[PDB]
RNA sequence: CGCGGGGUGGAGCAGCCUGGUAGCUCGUCGGGCUCAUAACCCGAAGAUCGUCGGUUCAAAUCCGGCCCCCGCAACCA
RNA sequence: AUGUUCUAACGUUGACCCGUAAUCCGGGUUGCGGACAGUGUCUGGUGGGUAGUUUGACUGGGGCGGUCU
RNA sequence: AAUUCCUUGUCGGGUAAGUUCCGACCUGCACGAAUGGCGUAAUGAUGGCCAGGCUGUCUCCACCCGAGACUCAGUGAAAUU
RNA sequence: GCUCGCCGGAAGACCAAGGGUUCCUGUCCAACGUUAAUCGGGGCAGGGUGAGUCGACCCCUAAGGCGAGGCCGAAAGGCGUAGUCGAUGGGAAACAGGUUAAUAUUCCUGUACUUGGUGUUACUGCGAAGGGGGGACGGAGAAGGCUAUGUUGGCCGGGCGACGGUUGUCCCGGUUUAAGCGUGUAGGCUGGUUUUCCAGGCAAAUCCGGAAAAUCAAGGCUGAGGCGUGAUGACGAGGCACUACGGUGCUGAAGCAACAAAUGCCCUGCUUCCAGGAAAAGCCUCUAAGCAUCAGGUAACAUCAAAUCGUACCCCAAACCGACACAGGUGGUCAGGUAGAGAAUACCAAGGCGCUUGAGAGAACUCGGGUGAAGGAACUAGGCAAAAUGGUGCCGUAACUUCGGGAGAAGGCACGCUGAUAUGUAGGUGAGGUCCCUCGCGGAUGGAGCUGAAAUCAGUCGAAGAUACCAGCUGGCUGCAACUGUUUAUUAAAAACACAGCACUGUGCAAACACGAAAGUGGACGUAUACGGUGUGACGCCUGCCCGGUGCCGGAAGGUUAAUU
RNA sequence: AGGACCGAACCGACUAAUGUUGAAAAAUUAGCGGAUGACUUGUGGCUGGGGGUGAAAGGCCAAUCAAACCGGGAGAUAGCU
């Protein structure tokens, strides 16, 4: 039966990717609480 | 003509359907064709403004001229049109110098027949004219409110606006409404009804027949509970209220109208 | 099991609440009018107020018991 | 105080011209309205559309009934 | 009566025997006219009842074919305490 | 390796998404694998993905996003114009054979095609951010013409059979070939050509649209398939030689016809209906400004270029989503035989598997099935479950009805095989031959050959002929809802929701109404035969009395009454 | 012609049995409904929490819904255990 998690790339990307971030000034403070955390991998990109 | 269909079905036993024989077969004019796709009733905001509209049969936008300014060049209706747009049919007239323009189509008008505008046309179903230009007591339809801008009363099959008096700069139309309006006489008006007057008598027969409208269902209000319309909740079927919309407004007699500007020119309200 | 309201000429209703006094319509009885009856007109009679106790100078009336009458309630279980 | 007229504020989701390669916007001409409409402050009414809350105790379990000095 | 408490009302039909069913009666505790009334052909994985066929549903169980259960070798949990 | 069993509209073969080395080779077996493991999608090492034509990238746009200025907003920001992005859609071009352990439309062989740059030659009006055409579009239905494909015959090679027969009407196998190029056929659409003029296409236009003449009556566009070539080639059964036993090398016959036939192609066609069916570019054409013995355009030839990224492998799955090597889910394409209406079902082909614990035994009891004396719903809340019916053709079929239905009502009869009618019929297809012409993929006649039901009559076997698989139980009374639909993902599918129809009521357009501090947007590029809200719920017969209460609508004399003064 | 009929794919989910530390945090087996349409499906997009969407069940909004999830006020308060 069909569960939640459907992958697709392109949607993944549009999402939550860095230049959605970067787009809107909650995703780049997103964006900057993750680097002050310190995060090795900082969005879905890498 | 109106044609009863016959019961095979249970969804055909209550179809009414008006069919016109004379109307065009082919395809429309190109030339004058844009895409509108549809809305859903949503807004820009992406929210659900207006309620039950969705879905329906994709269809392309006719660009029908209502302002009817090309004066004393004789134009000859070409043929008669289905728009799915409105529920009036449209006409293709071709002028004397060669450019094609789609009217509305009035009562008796057919392929060709001779229609032309300005101060100095026939007064002849079709013709459109200043309506200090047409005699009281006609009757017109496709009226202009401001000069110039184009006709926005008696638009749909069947309608039309009586010319009732002329006082000065202003007429005094009777809308089909029965509301008493004062109009600039400077406005255009094109003679006669609109056609397709039988539309009024089509019964759909069947909830699919609403669909391909984009009608989509109506539910109750008595049929949901209190967190969502005024009406709802009970054990079994309760009312004890009285009927309002879905945001709390009286909805039986409460009138809504509130304009200032324009109260100058309503002589009398509907009743 | 429990609350609320009632019982007044023969019938249906007032008067009770602020104890001093019983009214209204119909019915009954007598007389008229009519050939006669009904209708109509004139006059009269008729209830000690469910019952038994209390309070009071005085109880249909206020208080209590009892006998009937009606209504409501009797839920979670 | 009311009414009538006017135009110059103000409106125009009428027409035309320009920025312009543009059904936004702005500027210009013209028409139509016109001190109205509309907006700010103050103010009466309405207002489960929305919000914050209250809705007693005793009790041979609680409610109903009764009670509380 | 998808509504009737008293109630398995009463009368009729069906059954050997029918608190259900069908047809009536009217005493409607407490139906009723677009929070529609009364009918209604066709339709329904809809509710109730009856009949034919059919049967291991049952009287009342018997045997048989396979997968476990049982024994041997290998691996090897759990609730609880 | 030989037997046996299972799938075969998949449990076979490919794409897309998603994963990312799981692919191949050598080696190892500690841990992982529900057991052992010499094996593995495990560990370790090495190898492997080759493109002008496939895809991306690229040009073009949809929904939608972002959005210079702009409008609006305490700030943050919201909306939106010009623009610019955004495919799930439009836009140039390649096929066959061979080859690796692992890639191939990418490598090799053969044969092709597209776009662009440059140069030369010949001729010449070129030019856009503008105009026009085109691209360019629905559902259903009906054929007719074909092919993929299959069957049979012919031909070629091989065989003569473990047990009765088998030199023949016998058995096995093969009988294949592309894009391109040339023909322009079945068929579809459309009259053509030349002048003259014109309030239209924001200006111009020779282009498009319109108008009037003259003339010709055939021109144009599109088009599957066949045919010829590609191809004297490649492939090819099978032989002959090596094998270091996985396979390598050489050679290589026939390679035809008829019939049947798609859900594929002609077909973006045709017919019909109403619910009336993208956009923009590439493309063709027209001119403006401009240029002008230039530039540019057209044609032929030569030459150069076509970059970059993906390409392994899984892909109804042990590699994706489900914590698992999980009876679950996952879009598109291909589609053999016999029977059959069929992509159902049964047995098979190509191909692929036997599901990663076994061995015994033959207790109760549980699960999944088979059969059952006599009875036949007595069971039970209730025929739950089970049993039963079940196909095709013909005969026949009630109440009731909205005249369509009810209806497959109910019920019944025939059904295999063999022969004859008829050495194979009615029908379908169709060669040769002959005759014509605008001569060709032509017309007419002609019918060899191939294919071929259905029926009747007669006979015949069995207990049984729709023999398996597959495949309605039927009728009677009644409540509710008209009906097809929808719903509590995961205890409720209904009488609940919806519905067509009905009524009330609001709304005159900058509409009411809704989302939004606002600008705006939806309603609607709609205009009272329209749009919103509310209730009722097909259809038939109907819908009675009450305005005292509450609400709403209208009124505006009088009483009361805010800020203000 | 048809929200026509029978019936596979496909989409559902009416009945029964099994399973209930499951093969499965909703399935399997045998039957069952729709199956040219108010149909179904791929890819992309839009609507955001007192908000959306809802042929309406208080249904659904990532196994969470009479007010999602994450972080903060925060060591809320707890006459109670
Ligand atoms: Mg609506
Ligand atoms: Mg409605
Ligand atoms: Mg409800
Ligand atoms: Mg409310
Ligand atoms: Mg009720
Ligand atoms: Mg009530
Ligand atoms: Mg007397
Ligand atoms: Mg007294
Ligand atoms: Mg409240
Ligand atoms: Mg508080
Ligand atoms: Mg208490
Ligand atoms: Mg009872
Ligand atoms: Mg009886
Ligand atoms: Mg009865
Ligand atoms: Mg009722
Ligand atoms: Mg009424
Ligand atoms: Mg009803
Ligand atoms: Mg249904
Ligand atoms: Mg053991
Ligand atoms: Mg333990
Ligand atoms: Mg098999
Ligand atoms: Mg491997
Ligand atoms: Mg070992
Ligand atoms: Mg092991
Ligand atoms: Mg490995
Ligand atoms: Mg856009
Ligand atoms: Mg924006
Ligand atoms: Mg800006
Ligand atoms: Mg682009
Ligand atoms: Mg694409
Ligand atoms: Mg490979
Ligand atoms: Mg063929
Ligand atoms: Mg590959
Ligand atoms: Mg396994
Ligand atoms: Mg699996
Ligand atoms: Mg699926
Ligand atoms: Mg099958
Ligand atoms: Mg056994
Ligand atoms: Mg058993
Ligand atoms: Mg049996
Ligand atoms: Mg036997
Ligand atoms: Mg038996
Ligand atoms: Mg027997
Ligand atoms: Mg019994
Ligand atoms: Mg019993
Ligand atoms: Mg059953
Ligand atoms: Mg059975
Ligand atoms: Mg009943
Ligand atoms: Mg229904
Ligand atoms: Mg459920
Ligand atoms: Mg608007
Ligand atoms: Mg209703
Ligand atoms: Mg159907
Ligand atoms: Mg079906
Ligand atoms: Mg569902
Ligand atoms: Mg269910
Ligand atoms: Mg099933
Ligand atoms: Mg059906
Ligand atoms: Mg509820
Ligand atoms: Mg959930
Ligand atoms: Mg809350
Ligand atoms: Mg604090
Ligand atoms: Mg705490």
């Amino acid at each position: 039966m069909k569960r939640t998690f459907q992958p697709s790339v392109l949607k993944r990307n549009r999402s939550h990717g860095f230049r959605a971030r970067m787009a809107t000034k909650n995703g780049r403070q997103v964006l900057a609480r993750r680097r002050a955390k310190g995060r090795a991998r900082l969005t879905v990109s890498k | 003509a109106v044609v009863k269909c016959k019961p095979t079905s249970p969804g055909r036993r209550h179809v009414v359907k008006v069919v016109n024989p004379e109307l065009h077969k082919g395809k429309p004019f190109a030339p004058l064709l844009e895409k509108n796709s549809k809305s859903g009733g949503r807004n820009n905001n992406g929210r659900i403004t207006t309620r039950h509209i969705g879905g329906g049969h994709k269809q392309a936008y006719r660009i029908v001229d209502f302002k009817r300014n090309k004066d004393g060049i004789p134009a000859v209706v070409e043929r008669l049109e289905y728009d799915p747009n409105r529920s009036a049919n449209i006409a293709l007239v071709l002028y004397k110098d060669g450019e094609r323009r789609y009217i509305l189509a009035p009562k008796g008008l057919k392929a060709g027949d001779q229609i032309q505008s300005g101060v100095d046309a026939a007064i002849k179903p079709g013709n459109t004219l200043p309506m200090r230009n047409i005699p009281v007591g006609s009757t017109v339809h496709n009226v202009e409110m401001k000069p110039g801008k184009g006709g926005q009363l008696a638009r749909s099959a069947g309608t039309y606006v009586q010319i009732v008096a002329r006082d000065g700069a202003y007429v005094t139309l009777r809308l089909r409404s029965g509301e008493m309006r004062k109009v600039e006489a400077d406005c255009r008006a094109t003679l006669g009804e609109v056609g397709n007057a039988e539309h009024m008598l089509r019964v759909l027969g069947k909830a699919g027949a609403a669909r391909w409208r984009g009608v989509r269902p109506t539910v109750r209000g008595t049929a949901m509970n209190p967190v969502d319309h005024p009406h709802g909740g009970g054990e079994g079927r309760n009312f004890g209220k009285h009927p309002v919309t879905p945001w709390g407004v009286q909805t039986k007699g409460k009138k809504t109208r509130s304009n200032k500007r324009t109260d100058k020119f309503i002589v009398r309200r509907r009743s």
